[PDB]
C-alpha cells in the first residue's frame, strides 16, 4: 500500500503482489451462509479432503485408490461428492498424462486405472500417484486462498487473494453488483475502460489516504484520466 | 598547543598560571581543584581553560628542525 | 569391584573387518544367517575386496530374464576398498581376559554389478596421470592376485594369539600428565 | 597555512550528532551572563533536544560543569560513567542549581530570564566544512568544447 | 512404492512380464517378487487442511497514543496507533506515523 | 582498597590492548606473512626448470626481507617519514638464496636482492618497531600514529579489512517462485569454484556445476562418489524420517528411468559432461575424466580409490536441500556474522606476491631459454645478471597494486579494486577509525536492505554505532573494540585429537546409522560420528583451556542439525570472555590484583583457563552474563566490559546509552571530520590537506576508550561554555549562536595547509 | 514406525524404516537398540553411559568363552608408552554401581559403546603367501568399543 | 511493568507446556507474538500516559510538544519513562543466533527483554542488550532513509 | 568493453539527452552554505 503499490499502479503490470478481490455476500450468518461461499472460492481440495492415496497393484490390475471421507466434506461445507471429484480427476490428470476411463467402485473409494519401452507404466503410475493430491476438485482455479473478515460490524465479507473476478462475481451467494478486485487491468479487462479509470482513482486514493498524503483528489483524477 | 592566554568566555588572564598551576601540581602536589582555586580561577570557564588544555607544544618541540 | 586384564597381541596377525552394509545383523530376535563365501578376491597395492555370494535358485532369481540380459549372474560380488584405520583392535574373551588384535584395513563391502559393466562394453564395443587417476589406472592395470576362500579356522588364531599375549608381559612408565599432551 | 577565524556558516557538533552552522556571530556584552559574569561561548537551540533525545547531551553537561567545579575530569563511558547524582551533589555542594540551570540576565535588557537556562561546558568540535570552501560563484568562464557549456 | 531388493538393494520397479504379471522386478539383479494374488498397496496419510474463522482484526494488541487526529470536527479522536520510523537522515530526528482509532485516518506528524 | 572483581575486571581490557592493539588484524597479517607466507611461495615455487638443457636448474632456498646474512644489523631503510617528504616508497629488499649450477660441477650458495617489499608501518620489519618516542622524534614520527598502512610514493595506504562469505561452507538458501539453491564456494590454493546445487522442477534435485554442461541428477553424482546402494542414498540424505523420504524419493527414480547404474556407468555419465581443458591432455576423454571432474569438484581432493568422504559432503549437501524443501527457516542467514569471513592485508598481499613472483619466474625462464637456445659458448659464470634486469617487475607491481587498489590477479581470475584506501588525516581519530574498518563483499543487490541491517550477531565484534552514511550505510563496518581475528591453524593436528577423543571415522560408519547420533564437522566437513557429543564439546573445551590445542579453535554443537561443528580456519571474529565456571567467575580478583601489580599479563589469562575467545559460533553453545550480580548457575561467561561493543570512533561520544542510536551514527560520522591535533610531528608533515585546531583542549567529560586509544592526547575540539536557550531568532534549525570575543580570544581557530607538488622532469632530449 | 506400507523372510522386499516427523526423535532413540537386539544433556548422557556400561558388562560375559563373537575396539592411536606393541598392555577394570574404566597403562580411561552398526559383520585374516594366497574367515563383530582418555 | 512482565511470562510458560487459543486469523507461533506484544504496547502507552499527566508545568519538552513547535508526547514518554519495544520488519527482533536474539538470554526466550523491549527511558540509560536492539531498529530506519 | 560508441554519447544520466538537452549547467549562479536571518522579508 505505498511506493510500490504507485509503482505497479501507473505501470499497469498484468501481474501485482496480493491481488485482492472484496465479494460482498447476500446473507448475513456464518453457518451454511458465507461458508458455502468460501468453498465455492478455494485452491485445490483433493489433498484437503483424501485422507489418503493407494499405490495398489495385483495379478494384472493396477489401482490409485482415493478414499474420500465424507466427513471432511461435511464440516467443511462443500458440495461434491464422488462424480465432480472424478471428473475433476480426469481433467487434470489428462492435462498431466491422460485419463480414458475413471471408474468409481462406489463408497468414495474412487479407483484410477493404469496400463499402456518398459517401466514407463511404473513411471507414470509413480507420477500419477505424486500429481494426483495436487489436483482441484472444488472452488476456482484462481484463487490463492479465500478469506472472511469483519468490517468493524456484522457483515462478515469474504475478499480472495486471487487472479478471478469475473468469477468471484458470477458465482453464486454473492453479489456482482459491489464485488470489486485491486486490480486494475483486470478491472479493465471485465468491466470497461470507464470502471478502469474508477479503479485507478480509488486504488491511488486509498494507497495516499493510508499514509497521510493530503493529495487533492483532482490530481488523482487526471492521472487515471491520462491512464485511461 | 600552548596554553591561550585569555579564558574564551570571561576574557580573564590565565595564560600567567600555566607554569604555576604545574608547580602547583608537582611540587607540595595538590588537587586540581584545590590548584585552580588557589590561582584564582573562580569561575568554571576560567576554571576549563586550564583543566582541559593540553600542552602540545612540547610534543612539538620534539621534532625542532633547527637543533 | 573387579579386574579385567586386556592383553595386545597378533603384532604379524592382517586381521582385515568385512562391513556388509547389504545386509543387516539381526532382521529377527535371531542373528541372520551367516552367508556363504566363495571365490573371494583381493589386490595387493591397491586393497580392492571382491567377494561373491551365490544367490538363491529355488525362488526369486528371474533366470530367463538374467540369461537374456547378463550371461553368468549366477552370484552376486561385493566389491570395497579395505580403508587404513588406526586405532582399531577386533577383540575376544577366552579367560576372562580380553585379548586385542590390530585391525588392518576396515572394508566396507557394496554390491557390483560387473555384469551390468561387461554389457554395456560389449555394447559400446560396436603424461604421468597423478591424482586419483593414477589410482584407477593401478587398479584396473595392475590386478588379478587371486584369493581362496579358507573359511571355519579359527582355533589355531585363537591359541597362537592366545600364545602371543601369555608368552608377553610389559609395563607402562608414561605419567598422565605427559599422556595428555602426547594425545 | 592559512588561519580561519570561524564565520557564519562554519560548521560545528557536539558528540551526540547535534550539527549546525554559525548562524550569527554576537557581541559577548549581547549575550546572557549569570551571577558572576559567566558568558557562553555557543548558544544552542533548546528545540534540537525533544525530537533527537540526546538525553546523554544534557548529562554531559551537568557531568563537565560538575567536573570543573570540582577539579576533575569525568567519566561519559557507555552502561557506565559518573553518576547524574554525584554530579548534582557536586553542583550543589558549589553553590549551582542541582540540574545545572542557572538564572541568567539578559545581556541586551539586563532583566533576569524569566526562565532558567541550562548552563555549562559541551564539547563542541569544529568540522571541515567552512563556507570559505564551499562559496561558488560563477557568472561567465571556462565552457566544456565539446557542449559548449559551463 | 519405495521398495529396496534384498540381493543388491537397489530400488525395485514393477514390470509387466508375460500374461501381464506386474512382478517386482529388480533392475541391476536377478531378482523377481511376483504377485500371486497378493495386493501390494502403499497408503500414506495427508492433511485435513480443516476450516478458519473470520479474520476480524486484533488493533487492541497495538500501541495506541494521545493525539487528536486533524479529522476532528467529524469525530472526537483522541487515541491514535502509532510505529515510529527514522526516515529522516541521522542528522535529522525521527518520524512518527499514526492512525486515528474513531475514524481510521492516518497521518504522519513527523 | 580491596579489588572488587566487579568494578576491577574491566582492566583485561588495557591489559589486552597492551600486546593486542586496534592496529592488530594489519600488523598480524603483515607479520605473519613476511615471516611464513614468503618462505611458503618460495617452497610451491621453488624449482624452473627447462625443456633444453637437463643438467641445468634453479632453486629458490630461502627468502628474507631487508637482511642479508653479513650482519647481525638490518638493512638500512629510508625512514618512512622521508618517504612520504620525497614521494618515494617505504620498502625493505626481498632476498633469496640461488642455486644455479654451474658447468663445471660447483655448488654455491647467494644472497640475490629480487625486488623491494613496501613495508607496513611498525611492523617486523619497520624501523619504527619498539620505538621509545625518542627515536621516533629523531625519525620524525608521532609515537602515536596507528601504522599499519603502507607509504607507497610517498602516500599512504591503508589495505581494509575485507568482508566475505566463508569459503568451503555450506550455505542453504530458500526462494519464493523459484526452489532452493544452496552452495559451497570452495576454494581450494590454485583454483576457485562454486559447487551450486540447486533443484530444478517435481523436487528433483540436481548437482549444477560451472565446468558440467547441464545439472545432473543427484542420484548419479551419489553413485559416483561411491555410493550406489540406492538405499544408503536415501539412508544418507533422509535417515528414519518418513517426510523427508516422499520428498527425495522422486530423484531416485530418475537414477533408473535413464538406465540402471553401476559406479562406473554414473562416472561415464559424468564424465560425459565436463567442457573442456584448453585442449591438453585430450587421450583422457574416456571415463578417466570424471575423476578430475570429480577430483575437482569441491576442496575435498581425493587422492585414492575411496570416495566416501566426497560422498557424504555431497550427501549432507542434499540433505540440507531435503530439510529446507520440508520447511523454510532451515536456510541459513547470509548476513549472519558467524557466516563471514575477514581477510587482511597480509592474505591480500601474499596472494598479490604469488601472482607476480609466477609472473617473475614465468619471464626468468623465458629468458633463461632464450640465453640457453644459442648453439656454441653457452657460459654459465653470472647467470644473473637477468634476474638484476628484471628484478623491477615485483617492485613495480607490488607497488602499483598498493597505490591504485586494483588488483589483476591471473592465477584466481578476477578483477577487483577498491583494496587501498588513502589514509584519512582529517583528525587523529579519522585515521585510527579508517583503520579498522571493514568493507563488505560487492555484487550485493544493494537495493535490499539485506545487508544493512544491524545483526544481533555482530553484538562486541563489529562496533554497533560506527557505520557511514548516504550510501554506504551499513556496508563499511568497523571492528569492536576488544576483538581478535582468527589464524589458520592447522586441521590434522585435531582430526587426530577428534579420533582420539571418541569419533568414529566415516569410514568405520554405515549409512543407516548416521543420522541416529551426532555428525563431527572440521571446517565443514563431516570427518566421522560420535556417542555422547556433549561430553566431547567438554572435553575439548578442557583441552583448548588447558592449552593442549589452539585457543582460536571452536567447537560448538547443532540440536537442529545434529552435527559438533569445529572450525580452526582465519577469518574469523572472536572477542575474549571470563569464563564461568559451576556458577561462578573464575578470575576472582587474586587474578586482577597480580595483573595491576604487574605479573599476570593478558596472556596468562588464556594459559591459566580464566578467559577464551569466543567466535560468532561459539556464542550460539554459550550463555554470557553481562556483569556478576546475574551470574546464574547455567551461564559459560561472562562479559569483560559491555561498552567494548562500541567502537574507537563511537568511543568518543559521552552516555551514548543515554542517546537515540541515529545521533551516536551520526557522531561516529562527524568525529571524523572533527578539527583538532593531527600528530606530534603535524607541522614536520606536508600533506595535500591538513585542518589543525590552534588551541585544542580535552573534552571534559570523556571516557575509558578516549583514553585507551589516546584521544585525550590529541583532542578534536574545545569545552565551550554552553546555554542552551532560544536566541536572536538565528539559532533555528541546528543553526547555533557564537560569540565573538570568544572567537577573538581564540575559540574555534584552526588552519589549514596545503601541500603543492612540482617535478623539474628531465628529457629524452 | 508409523504405518508400513504393505519362500524366505529375508527374500521378501525390504522398505526403510519410516518415522513421521513429529515423533521421530522418540523412535530413534527406542530404536537404536531396538534394531539390534542382541541376546538435560549431561544428565541424560550420563545415564545413556551407564546403560552402555551395564550392556558392555553383558555382552563382555556373553563372550566370556564363545568361540566366534568379537568385539572392535577403538583405543587412541598414539598410547600411552610402555607397532611392535607386545604383551599385557593395562586391565579393564569393573567399578562400583556398574560403571567401566580402562587402565591402558599407567592411565586410567573410560569406555563407550561406539555406533551402532545394524549390518553384518565380520573379521577375516589376509595371508597372502607366495606360494598360495588365502584369505581365512575368523569371525563376526558383536559390537564396537571406544576407549577414551579422560583428563 | 513488573505487571505487564508477570502476565508475559503467564503466556510464555502456557505456550511452552500447552497450547494457548490460537488466534482465528493468524497461525500459533505468531499468536503469542501478537498477543505479548499488544500487552507491551498498552503497558508502555499506560507509563507514557502517567508520565505525561504528572509532568511539570513549564516542562520544556511538554510545552514543545503542546505548542507543536518540535517533538512529541511519544518523544517525551521515551526520554523520560520508558522506552518502549524495537521494532524492526514490523514485529519484534528477530534471533540473531540460534532461536535466541543474543547468547545474554536463555535459548527459546520470547520474554520481552530478550526480544527489543527497552524497560529503561533515554534518561535511566540503556543496558546493554536494550542498547543493541535499539541501534538495530535506528539502523533499519537510517537504511530506509538511505 | 569501454569503447564508448556513438549510441553511448546520447544513452546514459549524464549521457547526451538527459544530461545535456533537457538539463544543463547554467552560467550567472551560486551556491553556497544557507544560513537563518529572521529579519530578512519571506520574500
Ligand atoms: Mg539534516
Ligand atoms: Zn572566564
Ligand atoms: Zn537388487
Ligand atoms: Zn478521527
Amino acid at each position: 500500500l505505498g511506493v510500490p503499490r504507485i509503482k505497479e499502479i501507473i505501470n499497469a503490470s498484468k501481474v501485482i503482489s496480493t491481488p485482492i478481490i472484496n465479494a460482498v455476500l447476500v446473507n448475513d450468518n456464518d453457518e451454511r451462509a458465507a461458508r458455502v461461499v468460501k468453498g465455492r472460492v478455494e485452491k485445490t481440495l483433493l489433498s484437503d479432503v483424501a485422507f489418503y492415496v493407494q499405490d495398489v497393484y495385483k495379478d494384472n490390475l493396477s489401482f490409485i485408490q482415493v478414499r474420500i471421507d465424507l466427513g471432511t466434506i461435511d464440516k467443511l461445507q462443500l458440495e461434491l461428492t464422488i462424480e465432480d471429484i472424478a471428473v475433476a480427476i480426469t481433467r487434470a490428470s489428462k492435462l498431466k498424462i491422460q485419463a480414458s476411463d475413471v471408474n468409481i467402485i462406489g463408497k468414495d473409494r474412487i479407483a484410477i486405472n493404469v496400463f499402456p519401452s518398459e517401466n514407463d507404466v511404473f513411471y507414470r503410475m509413480q507420477q500419477l500417484r505424486r500429481a494426483l493430491p495436487d489436483v482441484v476438485v472444488k472452488g476456482l482455479p484462481d484463487i490463492s486462498r479465500a478469506v472472511i473478515n469483519i468490517r468493524d460490524d456484522g457483515k462478515r465479507e469474504l475478499l480472495v487473494e486471487g487472479y478471478g473476478l469475473r468469477d468471484v462475481m458470477c458465482t453464486d451467494g454473492v453479489i456482482g453488483s459491489r464485488t470489486t478486485t485491486n486490480h486494475v487491468l483486470e478491472v479493465f479487462s471485465v468491466l470497461g475502460i470507464e470502471a478502469a479509470r474508477y479503479s485507478i482513482i480509488r486504488e491511488i486514493n486509498y494507497t495516499m489516504s493510508n499514509h497521510g498524503m493530503s493529495v487533492d483528489p483532482r490530481h488523482i483524477q487526471l492521472l487515471g484520466d491520462v491512464m485511461t | 598547543m600552548i596554553v591561550p592566554v585569555r579564558c574564551f568566555s570571561c576574557g580573564k588572564v590565565v595564560g600567567d598560571k600555566w607554569e604555576s598551576y604545574l608547580n602547583l601540581l608537582q611540587e607540595d602536589e595538590l588537587d586540581e581543584g584545590t590548584a585552580l582555586s588557589r590561582l584564582g580561577l573562580k569561575r568554571y570557564c576560567c576554571r576549563r581553560m586550564i583543566l582541559t588544555h593540553v600542552d602540545l607544544i612540547e610534543k612539538f618541540l620534539r621534532y625542532n628542525p633547527l637543533e | 569391584i573387579e579386574e579385567f586384564p586386556l592383553k595386545i597381541s597378533g603384532e604379524e596377525e592382517s586381521l582385515h573387518v568385512f562391513q556388509y552394509a547389504n545386509r543387516p545383523r539381526l532382521v529377527g530376535r535371531k542373528p541372520a544367517e551367516h552367508p556363504f563365501i566363495s571365490a573371494a578376491r583381493y589386490k595387493p597395492k591397491s586393497h580392492l575386496w571382491e567377494i561373491d555370494i551365490p544367490l538363491d535358485e529355488q525362488a526369486f532369481y528371474n533366470k530367463d530374464k538374467a540369461e537374456s540380459e547378463w550371461n553368468g549372474v549366477n552370484v552376486q560380488t561385493l566389491k570395497g576398498v579395505g580403508v587404513e584405520n588406526n586405532g582399531q583392535y577386533a577383540a575376544f574373551v577366552k579367560d576372562m581376559q580380553v585379548y586385542l588384535v590390530p585391525i588392518e584395513r576396515v572394508a566396507q563391502l557394496k554390491p557390483f554389478f560387473k555384469y551390468i559393466d561387461d554389457a554395456n562394453v560389449t555394447r559400446k564395443q560396436e603424461n604421468r596421470l597423478t591424482g586419483s587417476l593414477l589410482a584407477h589406472k593401478v587398479a584396473d592395470e595392475e590386478a588379478n592376485i587371486e584369493l581362496t576362500w579358507a573359511e571355519g579356522t579359527f582355533e589355531q588364531f585363537k591359541d597362537t594369539i592366545v600364545k602371543e599375549a601369555e608368552d608377553k608381559t610389559l609395563v607402562a612408565l608414561e605419567k598422565q600428565e605427559d599422556y595428555i599432551d602426547n594425545l | 597555512r592559512q588561519n580561519r577565524r570561524p564565520e557564519l556558516g562554519d560548521k560545528f557538533s557536539s558528540r551526540h550528532g547535534q550539527k549546525g552552522v554559525c548562524g550569527i556571530i554576537v557581541k559577548q556584552e549581547d549575550m546572557p551572563f549569570n551571577d558572576q559574569g559567566i558568558v557562553p561561548d555557543i548558544i544552542m537551540n533548546p528545540h534540537g533536544f525533544p525530537s533527537r533525545m540526546t538525553v546523554g547531551k544534557m548529562i554531559e553537561l551537568i557531568s563537565g560543569k560538575a567536573g570543573v567545579l570540582n577539579g576533575t575530569l569525568e567519566y561519559g563511558t557507555c552502561f557506565g560513567g559518573s553518576k547524574l547524582e554525584d554530579m548534582s551533589k557536586i553542583l550543589v555542594d558549589q553553590g549551582f542549581n542541582y540540574s545545572g540551570k542557572d538564572m541568567l540576565y539578559s545581556g541586551i535588557t539586563g532583566e533576569c530570564l524569566q526562565a532558567y537556562i541550562f548552563f555549562g561546558p559541551i564539547y563542541y568540535q569544529k568540522l571541515k566544512h567552512m563556507v570559505l570552501d564551499k562559496m561558488h560563484a560563477r557568472a561567465r568562464g571556462p565552457r566544456a568544447v565539446l557542449t559548449r557549456q559551463p | 512404492m519405495l521398495s529396496f531388493c534384498p540381493s543388491c538393494n537397489n530400488m525395485l520397479l514393477i514390470t509387466s512380464g508375460d500374461s501381464g504379471v506386474y512382478t517386482l522386478a529388480c533392475r541391476s539383479c536377478p531378482y523377481e517378487f511376483p504377485i500371486e494374488g497378493i495386493e501390494i498397496y502403499d497408503r500414506k496419510k495427508l492433511p485435513r487442511k480443516e476450516v478458519d474463522d473470520v479474520l476480524g482484526g486484533g488493533w487492541d494488541n497495538v500501541d495506541q497514543t494521545k493525539t487528536q487526529c486533524p479529522n476532528y470536527d467529524t469525530c472526537g479522536g483522541e487515541s491514535a496507533y502509532f510505529f515510529q520510523l527514522q526516515i529522516r537522515s541521522a542528522d535529522e530526528p525521527m518520524t512518527t506515523f499514526y492512525k486515528c482509532v474513531n475514524c481510521g485516518h492516518r497521518w504522519k506528524e513527523n | 582498597d580491596e579489588i572488587n572483581t566487579a568494578q576491577d575486571k574491566w582492566h583485561l581490557l588495557p591489559a589486552f590492548l597492551k600486546v593486542k592493539g586496534l592496529v592488530k588484524q594489519h600488523l598480524d597479517s603483515f607479520n605473519y606473512f613476511v615471516d611464513t607466507d614468503l618462505k611458503k611461495i618460495i617452497k610451491a615455487n621453488q624449482l624452473i626448470l627447462s625443456d633444453v638443457d637437463p643438467e641445468f636448474y634453479l632453486k629458490y632456498v630461502d627468502i628474507r626481507v631487508g637482511k642479508k646474512s653479513s650482519s647481525s644489523t638490518k638493512d638500512y631503510l629510508t625512514p618512512p617519514h622521508e618517504c612520504r617528504l620525497r614521494d618515494m616508497t617505504y620498502s625493505a629488499p626481498i632476498y633469496v638464496d640461488i642455486e644455479y649450477t654451474r658447468g663445471r660441477n660447483i655448488i654455491m650458495h647467494k644472497d640475490v636482492e629480487i625486488g623491494r617489499m613496501p613495508i607496513m608501518l611498525r611492523s617486523n620489519k619497520c624501523i619504527l618497531y619498539d620505538a621509545d618516542e625518542s627515536k621516533m622524534a629523531k625519525l620524525n614520527e608521532c609515537p602515536l600514529d596507528p601504522g599499519g598502512y603502507f607509504i607507497v610514493n610517498g602516500t599512504e595506504k591503508v589495505i581494509l579489512v575485507q568482508e566475505q562469505l566463508s569459503k568451503n561452507r555450506i550455505i542453504v538458501e530458500a526462494d519464493e517462485k523459484k526452489g532452493i539453491v544452496q552452495a559451497s564456494v570452495t576454494s581450494s590454493t590454485h583454483e576457485r569454484k562454486s559447487k551450486t546445487y540447486v533443484i530444478t522442477k517435481n523436487g528433483k534435485i540436481y548437482l549444477k556445476h560451472n565446468s558440467i554442461a547441464e545439472e545432473i541428477p543427484i542420484a548419479i553424482v551419489l553413485k559416483a562418489c561411491g555410493i550406489l546402494s540406492d538405499l544408503e542414498i536415501m539412508q544418507l540424505v533422509c535417515g528414519n524420517d518418513s517426510s523427508y523420504q516422499d520428498i527425495f524419493a522422486v530423484n531416485l527414480e530418475e537414477s533408473s528411468k535413464l538406465d540402471i547404474y553401476t559406479q562406473q556407468q554414473a562416472l561415464e555419465y559424468i564424465g560425459a559432461k565436463v567442457k573442456t581443458m584448453r585442449r591438453q591432455k585430450l587421450t583422457i576423454l574416456q571415463e578417466g575424466i570424471e575423476a578430475i571432474a570429480t577430483t575437482v569438484i569441491a576442496h575435498l581432493t581425493v587422492e585414492a580409490l575411496d570416495f566416501r568422504e566426497k560422498a557424504l559432503y555431497i550427501a549432507m549437501m542434499t540433505r540440507r536441500v531435503v530439510m529446507a524443501m520440508y520447511n523454510p527457516k532451515m536456510i541459513d542467514d547470509r548476513d549472519y556474522v558467524g557466516n563471514k569471513r575477514l581477510e587482511l592485508a597480509g592474505q591480500l598481499i601474499s596472494l598479490l606476491f604469488e601472482d607476480l613472483f609466477k609472473k617473475f619466474n614465468n619471464d626468468f625462464k623465458l629468458s633463461i631459454d632464450k640465453v640457453l637456445k644459442k648453439p656454441n659458448r653457452a657460459m654459465e659464470y653470472d647467470a644473473l645478471l637477468s634476474i638484476n634486469v628484471h628484478s623491477n617487475n615485483i617492485t613495480s607491481g607490488l607497488n602499483r597494486a598498493i597505490s591504485t587498489g586494483n588488483w589483476s590477479l591471473k592465477r584466481f581470475k578476477m578483477e577487483r579494486a577498491g583494496v587501498t584506501h588513502v589514509l584519512s588525516r582529517l583528525s587523529y581519530i579519522s585515521a585510527l577509525g579508517m583503520m579498522t574498518r571493514i568493507s563488505s563483499q560487492f555484487e550485493k543487490s544493494r537495493k535490499v536492505s539485506g545487508p544493512r541491517a544491524l545483526q544481533p550477531s555482530q553484538f562486541g565484534m563489529l562496533c554497533t554505532a560506527d557505520t557511514p552514511e548516504g550510501e554506504a550505510c551499513g556496508l563499511v563496518k568497523n571492528l569492536a573494540l576488544m576483538t581478535h581475528i582468527t589464524t589458520d591453524d592447522e586441521e590434522e593436528p585435531i582430526k587426530k585429537l577428534c579420533y582420539v577423543l571418541g569419533v568414529e571415522d566415516i569410514t568405520l560408519i554405515d549409512s543407516a546409522s548416521l543420522h541416529l547420533n551426532y555428525g563431527v564437522y572440521l571446517n565443514g566437513t563431516l570427518i566421522g560420528s560420535i556417542r555422547f557429543p556433549t561430553k566431547f564439546v567438554t572435553q575439548f573445551r578442557h583441552l583448548r583451556r588447558t592449552g593442549k590445542v589452539s585457543e582460536f579453535i571452536s567447537i560448538y554443537s547443532n540440536s537442529h542439525q545434529m552435527a559438533v561443528h569445529i572450525a580452526t580456519d582465519g577469518g574469523r571474529i572472536c572477542r575474549p570472555l571470563i569464563i564461568v565456571s559451576d556458577g561462578q567467575s573464575r578470575v576472582k580478583d587474586i587474578h586482577l590484583r597480580k595483573l595491576l601489580d604487574g605479573e599476570l599479563d593478558f596472556d596468562d589469562f588464556l594459559k591459566l583457563g580464566l578467559v577464551e575467545y569466543l567466535d560468532v559460533n561459539e556464542e550460539n553453545d554459550s550463555y554470557i552474563a553481562l556483569y556478576e550480580k546475574d551470574i546464574v548457575p547455567s551461564m559459560t561467561h561472562l562479559e569483560i566490559e559491555p561498552f567494548t561493543i562500541l567502537g574507537a570512533v563511537a568511543g568518543l561520544i559521552p552516555y551514548p546509552h543515554h542517546n537515540q542510536s541515529p545521533r551516536n551514527t551520526y557522531q561516529c560520522a562527524m568525529g571524523k571530520q572533527a578539527i583538532g591535533a593531527i600528530a606530534y610531528n603535524q607541522f614536520k608533515r606536508i600533506d595535500t590537506l591538513l585542518y589543525l585546531m590552534t588551541y585544542p583542549q580535552q573534552p571534559m567529560v570523556k571516557t575509558k576508550t578516549i583514553e585507551l586509544i589516546d584521544y585525550d592526547k590529541l583532542p578534536a575540539g574545545q569545552n565551550a561554555t554552553v546555554a542552551v536557550m532560544s536566541y536572536s531568532g538565528y539559532d533555528i534549525e541546528d543553526a547555533l549562536v557564537l560569540n565573538k570575543s570568544s572567537i577573538d580570544r581564540g575559540f574555534g581557530r584552526c588552519e589549514t595547509r596545503r601541500k603543492t607538488t612540482t617535478v623539474l622532469k628531465r628529457y629524452a632530449n | 514406525x508409523x504405518x508400513x506400507x504393505x519362500r524366505i523372510e529375508q527374500l521378501f522386499p525390504v522398505r526403510p524404516v519410516r518415522v513421521r516427523h513429529e515423533d521421530v526423535e522418540t523412535v530413534k532413540r527406542e530404536i537404536q537398540e531396538a534394531l539390534s537386539e542382541k541376546p538435560k544433556e549431561a544428565a541424560a548422557e550420563l545415564e545413556l553411559l551407564n546403560a552402555d556400561h551395564q550392556h558392555i558388562l553383558r555382552k563382555l560375559k556373553k563372550m566370556n568363552n564363545k568361540p566366534e563373537r568379537f568385539m572392535v575396539f577403538q583405543l587412541p592411536t598414539r598410547l600411552p608408552a610402555f607397532r611392535e606393541l607386545a604383551g599385557k598392555v593395562g586391565s579393564i577394570r569393573v567399578h562400583k554401581s556398574g560403571k567401566l574404566s580402562v587402565k591402558i597403562g599407567n592411565v586410567v580411561m573410560d569406555i563407550g559403546k561406539g555406533a551402532e552398526t545394524t549390518f553384518l559383520q565380520d573379521v577375516i585374516a589376509l595371508s597372502i603367501a607366495d606360494d598360495a594366497s588365502s584369505a581365512e574367515l575368523l569371525g563376526r563383530v558383536d559390537g564396537k568399543i571406544v576407549v577414551t582418555p579422560q583428563i | 511493568v513488573e505487571i505487564a512482565y508477570h502476565k508475559c511470562d503467564e503466556l510464555i510458560t502456557l505456550f511452552n507446556k500447552g497450547e494457548l487459543e490460537t488466534q482465528p486469523g493468524c497461525n500459533e507461533e505468531q499468536t503469542l507474538e501478537a498477543k505479548i506484544g499488544g500487552l507491551l504496547s498498552k503497558v508502555r502507552e499506560e507509563v507514557g500516559d502517567v508520565c505525561i499527566n504528572e509532568l511539570d508545568n513549564w516542562n520544556a519538552p511538554l510545552i514543545m510538544a503542546t505548542c507543536g513547535s518540535k517533538g512529541s508526547t511519544l518523544n517525551v514518554s521515551q526520554m523520560v519513562a520508558v522506552v518502549g519495544q524495537q521494532i524492526i520488519s514490523g514485529n519484534r527482533v528477530p534471533d540473531g543466533f540460534q532461536d535466541r536474539s543474543l547468547p545474554h538470554f536463555p535459548k527459546n526466550s520470547k520474554t520481552p527483554q530478550s526480544k527489543g523491549f527497552v524497560r529503561n527511558s533515554f534518561f535511566s540509560g540503556l543496558s546493554p542488550p536494550e542498547f543493541l536492539f535499539h541501534a538495530i531498529s535506528g539502523r533499519e530506519g537510517l537504511v530506509d532513509t538511505a | 568493453k569501454p569503447i564508448r560508441g556513438f549510441c553511448q554519447r546520447l544513452k546514459g544520466k549524464q549521457g547526451r539527452f538527459r544530461g545535456n538537452l533537457s538539463g544543463k549547467r547554467v552560467d550567472f549562479s551560486g551556491r553556497t552554505v544557507i544560513s537563518p536571518d529572521p529579519n530578512l522579508s519571506i520574500d
